[PDB]
RNA sequence: UCAGUAACGGCGAGUGAACAGGGAAGAGCCCAGCGCCGAAUCCCCGCCCCGCGGCGGGGCGCGGGAAAUGUGGCGUACGGA
RNA sequence: CCCCGGCGCGCCGGGCCCGGGUCUUCCCGGAGUCGGGUUGCUUGGGAAUGCAGCCCAAAGCGGGUGGUAAACUCCAUCUAA
């Protein structure tokens, strides 16, 4: 058919050629590096876990995952931050099982 | 008290506004001072252009102004990179640099790249040591003609591509401008729910199938 | 005092190998230990 | 902050300059302004450009 | 000028034009818009219906550039191009119609008020009204959409 | 790379290691006077990333500020006003306790310039901050171009005009839609401009 | 200029910004950190030459000190080595 | 006619031994801070614009923002302490 660019609709906009360039280096901020992961895993060996993290893990051992999130969320503050935190502790608990199994 | 028909007015004079009145009786004296600092600056940097560094072209944001272009802050690193100008050398020879600005499309990128190349073609460059020219410097003949420039460098102007009269086709005559717009609004409004309904529909029948 | 001497002798040697040495500091030593370039690390107790 | 200054439309200000120039060429009006032009050769009085130097 | 104002004529007349009985007191009735729902209710109801109350949704952070959409009617459509543009098209024989780009003239939407001359034209705009497109089509023209 | 481990180590303030060190050090800090010259930065990593350098002319001070809000200092709690201004408790001070710590260090050592500060510990009653100060007349400071800025008379008592990092946090500065109060450089600057009547000659 | 506007408000009295646009002016940069360089860094003392009413420059001292709990060079998100 | 200043041209002794393009391998960040709860003030900022006290208390394809609270999900945009 005949079709025009339109100021409304799903394909709205004046048509231009998009140009692809490397992302600005400021956009990699907060990317984990193997050295910074190694340093954080070392501090985790020296220091350990916080009392709230340990209490969360006790909830996760008995498979109280829903209650574990609510405790974590109440302590860290946000759902997304808690979801990421619950996952790490479960990964830690999973690793401890494997190490014991070995 | 109100009196017959009248506008309801809410003047904002319930503070101590007289303590903070800014008269403008120094306006002509400000205008002279600003001009006198433009002249002493033009003399100070001559033959460099009085206006200042060359600025790029940029399209104004929002739908109210995107039909217009103007002078931006400075050329972007992608623009300078494509034009073979070192970013630290750009400011020394009258070119402005904007590390923040991103080039999203090619055409705008190319327009500033060409603007740079045109500017580099008009640049008359005086040797660092007057008696010892160097590789990139302008010849002594074209230094005798180097005169200061007034006004913005290579002024930016909104040019319109004129289209001549052409015979209207049956395809164009048949196009439905109103219907096309109204249907486009509907499609972009019901897209998300329609996709949801299609997904649920498949699930409902699949459980019947399996 | 004796690094000044070595440089002066280096000038005499010029006008006409690095021996092994300890490494001081927690910043220097930590980087060496991560690189596995240290054979023995001594840490003060206080 | 009494309003000392007044805006006058450019079109009117130019009008006022045309009225002044038109009036300046009529002996009756220039006489009636008190000027002693009873013996100037002509109105308007145009002299050669030498007097500019 | 103060020489043309009432004060000069009111010299010698006691009360200065505010009456002997009611006098000129400081603020009888209140200051500003006091009393709208009270001793001043008739004036507000009589002359400012709708003044009190709330209506319609709030919209935080309104940006008036988002709804920029200047409009032009069809009766003004041919002024956006020079005169010789129209006369040349009307008298030529090949049937070629001129292009009127209303965005270049600072308009986005084309409205239908008025009638067009019997002369084909190609119109470019972001938006059209339904009657604008019909009227534009009635003279042999076409509507072209731009983004 | 030791400064990386220390930075990460001090992020685990609830670990067993850190709890022991904070507890004992808060106890020690609590046996001294409220303003106390310190011999070296308690936190070499934190101090240096705030601008400190381990050279003559940089000095450290430890300040002890009482915790809690600002009680309105009115006799017998009477405010003599309207009910909206009857509050005596639950009121808060506009500036942080880190800022107040810098001001107390800054006022005491009037001949020194305050660079920055950091948190070293706290208990239920006291917050402890170490403040970095610079002697603007030592020659290790005046002759180094990178630090000649802080010797200028415009930088006298930065902590007392809300110019330090801690001090400038209560001023509501920043870019974007969240900080429209301080367009023009400051709240008063925004207010003056917005509350001044521009009467042009031709109006 | 947006704009007495979006908004706030016994939604009463009242209060009330910003983006975009046009101008004045126009300028950009530096650390910590990550690294590598024999601490390559700095202050003060005495003697010698120049200068000495903005106390500095150079040469010499197995002269003292700060500094490996980190000074200087390179380098900082536009990436850098 | 005096003085100060500025702008230029030469000599002595110093410092710097300096750059660009493409490949290859490497490195890259600010914590009792963010964010969350509550309280008080504050704002036009309205299920909370900013600030502060107290409590909780982070992460690293993370974090902040995207003007109506919240979950899932894409985008865009910056890179705080
Ligand atoms: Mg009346
Ligand atoms: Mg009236
Ligand atoms: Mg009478
Ligand atoms: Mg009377
Ligand atoms: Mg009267
Ligand atoms: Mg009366
Ligand atoms: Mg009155
Ligand atoms: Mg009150
Ligand atoms: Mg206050
Ligand atoms: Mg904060
Ligand atoms: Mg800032
Ligand atoms: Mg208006
Ligand atoms: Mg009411
Ligand atoms: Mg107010
Ligand atoms: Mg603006
Ligand atoms: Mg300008
Ligand atoms: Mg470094
Ligand atoms: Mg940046
Ligand atoms: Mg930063
Ligand atoms: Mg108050
Ligand atoms: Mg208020
Ligand atoms: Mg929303």
């Amino acid at each position: 058919a005949l079709r025009y660019p339109m100021a409304v609709g799903l394909n709205k906009g004046h048509k231009v050629t998009k140009n692809v360039s490397k992302p600005r280096h400021s956009r990699r901020r907060g990317r984990l590096t193997k050295h910074t992961k190694f340093v954080r895993d070392m501090i985790r060996e020296v220091c350990g876990f916080a009392p709230y993290e340990r209490r969360a893990m006790e909830l996760l051992k008995v498979s109280k995952d829903k209650r574990a999130l609510k405790f974590i969320k109440k302590r860290v503050g946000t759902h997304i931050r808690a979801k990421r935190k619950r996952e790490e502790l479960s990964s830690v608990l999973a690793a401890m099982r494997k190490a014991a199994a070995k | 008290a109100p009196s017959r028909n009248g506008m309801i007015l809410k003047p904002h004079f319930h503070k101590d506004w007289q303590r903070r009145v800014a008269t403008w009786f120094n306006q002509p004296a400000r205008k002279i001072r600003r001009r006198k600092a433009r002249q002493a600056r033009a003399r100070r940097i001559a033959p460099r252009p009085a206006a200042g560094p060359i600025r790029p072209i940029v399209r104004c944001p929002t739908v109210r102004y995107h039909t217009k272009v103007r002078a931006g802050r400075g050329f972007s690193l992608e623009e300078l990179r494509v034009a073979g100008i070192h970013k630290k050398v750009a400011r020394t020879i009258g070119i402005s640099v904007d590390p923040r600005r991103r080039n999203k499309s090619t055409e705008s990128l190319q327009a500033n790249v060409q603007r740079l190349k045109e500017y580099r073609s008009k640049l008359v460059l005086f040797p660092r040591k007057p008696s010892a020219p160097k590789k990139g410097d302008s010849s002594a003949e074209e230094l005798k003609l180097a005169t200061q420039l007034t006004g913005p460098v290579m002024p930016i102007r909104n040019v319109f591509k004129k289209e001549k009269a052409r015979v209207i086709t049956e395809e164009e005559k048949n196009f439905k401008a109103f219907a096309s717009l109204r249907m486009a609004r509907a499609n972009a409004r019901l897209f998300g729910i329609r996709a949801k309904r299609a997904k649920e529909a498949a699930e409902q029948d699949v459980e019947k199938k399996k | 005092q004796e690094k000044k001497q070595r440089l002066l002798a280096r000038a005499e040697k010029k006008a006409a190998k690095r021996p092994p040495v300890l490494r001081a500091g927690v910043n220097t030593v930590t980087t060496l230990v991560e690189n596995k370039k240290a054979q023995l690390v001594v840490i003060a107790h206080d | 902050w009494r309003r000392w200054h007044r805006r006058v439309n450019t079109t009117q200000k130019r009008y006022a300059i045309c009225s002044a120039l038109a009036a300046s060429a009529l002996p009756a009006l220039v006489m009636s302004k008190g000027h002693r032009i009873e013996e100037v050769p002509e109105l308007p009085l145009v002299v050669e450009d030498k007097v500019e130097g | 000028p103060s020489r043309l104002r009432k004060t000069r004529k009111l010299r010698g007349h006691v009360s200065h034009g505010h009456g002997r009985i009611g006098k000129h007191r400081k603020h009888p009735g209140g200051r500003g818009n006091a009393g709208g729902m009270h001793h001043h209710r008739i004036n507000f109801d009589k002359y400012h219906p709708g003044y009190f109350g709330k209506v319609g949704m709030r919209h935080y952070h309104l940006k008036r550039n988002q709804s920029f959409c200047p409009t032009v009617n069809l009766d003004k459509l041919w002024t956006l191009v020079s005169e010789q543009t129209r006369v040349n098209a009307a008298k030529n024989k090949t049937g070629a119609a001129p292009i009127i780009d209303v965005v270049r003239s600072g308009y986005y939407k084309v409205l239908g008020k008025g009638k067009l001359p019997k002369q084909p034209v190609i119109v470019k705009a972001k938006f059209f009204s339904r009657r604008a497109e019909e009227k534009i089509k009635g003279v042999g023209g076409a509507c072209v959409l731009v983004a | 790379g030791a400064y990386k481990y220390i930075q990460e180590l001090w992020r685990k303030k609830q670990s067993d290691v850190m709890r022991f060190l904070l507890r004992v050090r808060c106890w020690q800090y609590r046996q001294l006077s409220a303003l106390h010259r310190a011999p070296r930065p308690t936190r070499p990593d934190k101090a240096r990333r705030l601008g400190y350098k381990a050279k003559q002319g940089y000095v450290i001070y430890r300040i002890r500020v009482r915790r809690g809000g600002r009680k309105r200092p009115v006799p017998k709690g009477a405010t003599y006003g309207k009910p909206v201004h009857h509050g005596v408790n639950q009121l808060k001070f506009a500036r942080s306790l880190q800022s107040v710590a810098e001001e107390r260090a800054g006022r005491h050592c009037g001949a020194l310039r305050v660079l920055n500060s950091y948190w070293v510990g706290e208990d239920s009653t006291y917050k402890f901050f170490e403040v970095i100060l610079i002697d603007p007349f030592h020659k290790a400071i005046r002759r180094n171009p990178d630090t000649q800025w802080i010797t200028k008379p415009v930088h006298k008592h930065r902590e007392m005009r809300g110019l330090t990092s801690a001090g400038r946090k209560s001023r509501g500065l920043g870019k974007g839609h969240k900080f429209h109060h301080t367009i023009g450089g400051s709240r008063r600057a925004a207010w003056r401009r917005r509350n001044t009547l521009q009467l042009h000659r031709y109006r």
